């Protein structure tokens, strides 16, 4: 349940939060990167990652939970956009 | 395929892995496995 944590480095978790941010908002322009709202996005990502890190029972399940989250967020974004068309 | 390979290379070089490039059909489960792969990479 929590033994796998010993193999996961903070450096890894950081790269993963980064991938989580890119998955939500792939390529922000300089103005967006500077916006306070971008900080809100990053904090949300770190929150999700921490949630999955503290509920997974294996490294494999940890990646899987993150992927499911990403799938779900991207689906939410796509639907919202289509609803305006 | 119709996209000139030099343009393809330029675009792919400059696109983050987590960004979608197109909306080709594939199941939810296959996309989630792909996402797991993209996270696992170094
Ligand atoms: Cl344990
Ligand atoms: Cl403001
Ligand atoms: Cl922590
Ligand atoms: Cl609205
Ligand atoms: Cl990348
Ligand atoms: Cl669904
Ligand atoms: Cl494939």
């Amino acid at each position: 349940r929590k033994g796998w944590h010993e193999h996961v480095t903070q450096d890894l978790r950081s790269h993963l939060v980064h991938k989580l941010v890119q998955a939500i908002f792939p390529t922000p322009d300089p103005a967006a990167l500077k916006d306070r709202r971008m900080e809100n996005l990053v904090a949300y990502a770190k929150k999700v990652e921490g949630d999955m890190y503290e509920s997974a029972n294996s490294r494999d399940e940890y990646y899987h939970l993150l992927a499911e989250k990403i799938y779900k967020i991207q689906k939410e974004l796509e639907e919202k956009r289509r609803s305006r068309l | 395929n119709i996209l000139p390979s030099d343009i393809m290379d330029f675009v792919l070089k400059n696109t983050p892995s987590m960004q979608a490039l197109g909306e080709s059909p594939e199941s939810k489960e296959k996309r989630i496995k792909e996402l797991e792969l993209l996270l696992m990479s170094t």
